[PDB]
């Protein structure tokens, strides 16, 4: 049974509502477990708090940078960066799920949600979930992007967990 | 009013193009590896007793998108082409962001200087004197840079602007 985690997002710290992901633990288990344990804090660090810093209208929301807050950082459980497990799924279509990067092998914390196809993507990131309830909130916060990713509001993950 | 100037920095991805447009703005060094996706910059400067305005467009180094790099060069009137001394990939690739740029303005003669940043770094892979050559091949100056030191950092884009203002 892969694991399913929610995102409770603020704007400007009033609540917008609830993200909540299937992690493809059967194909990804070590990208699908950083992910859970980051949505759970478990480890003592973890997405709760920290923000999307990128929210591009028409491509993706992008988040996870929970150590500087920037878009430069964020880590795993594993080490600050980990390997590409497979790119055996694709970046199909909107509520896709998938790791940001700096390159090849250089999974941390960061992630991104599509809002439309991104296949050119494919073979580059590795997918590892998909929203499973709420994409209306992703749609939601795509109102609060621009063309260079820049947001307008500050887009927050206020609680995070896994769900039964 | 002072004239503005739209410079264009250019470049493969990590060679050091919003390190030098953030050194000259801001007085600070990126430390940090911000990949971006496209920023603006603006600041007033007196480049031979003359005050402008520099409107700086900082660009992506990624090589996916390079067709989507025609719509800013399209606008844009002067071009640092920016690589790094320790990374001779990145030197090659000044070449292909040219010849990009002398097709999408349809001309041999656009505003541009040569940059080889990070010249604070020990382990040189690109000598000046190869950059020399290249620049003089184009027929535009050559300009070492570090943004980490200053080092040459104004004198690039002055430089720039020198070559717009002589075209
Ligand atoms: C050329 C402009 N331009 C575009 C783009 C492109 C396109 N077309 C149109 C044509 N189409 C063809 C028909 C198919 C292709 C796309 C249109 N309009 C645009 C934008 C809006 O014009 C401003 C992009 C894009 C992306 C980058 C740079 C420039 C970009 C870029 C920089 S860094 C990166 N990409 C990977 C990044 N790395 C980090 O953030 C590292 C940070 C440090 O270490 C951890 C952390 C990362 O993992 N992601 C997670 C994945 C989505 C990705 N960010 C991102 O933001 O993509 C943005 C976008 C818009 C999807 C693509
Ligand atoms: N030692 C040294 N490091 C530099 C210099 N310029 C940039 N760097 C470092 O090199 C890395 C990449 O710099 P950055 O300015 O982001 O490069 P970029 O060309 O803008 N990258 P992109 O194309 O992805 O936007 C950063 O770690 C930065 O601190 C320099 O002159 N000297
Ligand atoms: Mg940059």
């Amino acid at each position: 049974v892969n694991p399913t985690v929610f995102f409770d997002i603020a704007v400007d710290g009033e609540p917008l509502g609830r993200v909540s992901f299937e992690l493809f633990a059967d194909k990804v288990p070590k990208t699908a477990e950083n992910f859970r344990a980051l949505s759970t804090g478990e480890k003592g660090f973890g997405y709760k708090g920290s923000c999307f810093h990128r929210i591009i209208p028409g491509f993706m929301c992008q988040g996870g940078d929970f150590t500087r807050h920037n878009g430069t950082g964020g880590k795993s459980i594993y080490g600050e960066k980990f390997e590409d497990e497979n790119f055996i799924l694709k970046h199909t279509g909107p509520g896709i799920l998938s790791m940001a990067n700096a390159g090849p092998n250089t999974n941390g914390s960061q992630f991104f949600i599509c809002t439309a196809k991104t296949e050119w993507l494919d073979g580059k990131h590795v997918v590892f979930g998909k929203v499973k309830e709420g994409m209306n909130i992703v749609e939601a916060m795509e109102r609060f992007g621009s063309r260079n990713g820049k947001t307008s509001k500050k887009i927050t993950i206020a609680d995070c967990g896994q769900l039964e | 009013g002072m004239t503005e100037y739209k410079l264009v920095v250019v470049g493969a991805g990590g060679v050091g193009k919003s390190a030098l447009t953030i050194q000259l703005i801001q007085n600070h060094f990126v430390d940090e590896y911000d990949p971006t996706i496209e920023d603006s910059y603006r600041k007033q400067v007196v480049i031979d007793g003359e005050t402008c305005l520099l409107d700086i467009l900082d660009t992506a180094g990624q090589e996916e998108y390079s067709a989507m790099r025609d719509q800013y060069m399209r606008t844009g009137e002067g071009f640092l082409c920016v690589f790094a001394i320790n990374n001779t990939k990145s030197f090659e690739d000044i070449h292909q962001y040219r010849e990009q740029i002398k097709r999408v303005k349809d001309s041999d003669d656009v505003p541009m200087v040569l940059v080889g940043n990070k010249c604070d770094l020990a382990a040189r892979t690109v000598e000046s004197r190869q950059a020399q050559d290249l620049a003089r091949s184009y027929g535009i100056p050559y300009i070492e840079t570090s943004a980490k030191t200053r080092q040459g950092v104004e004198d690039a884009f002055y430089t720039l602007v020198r070559e717009i203002r002589q075209h």
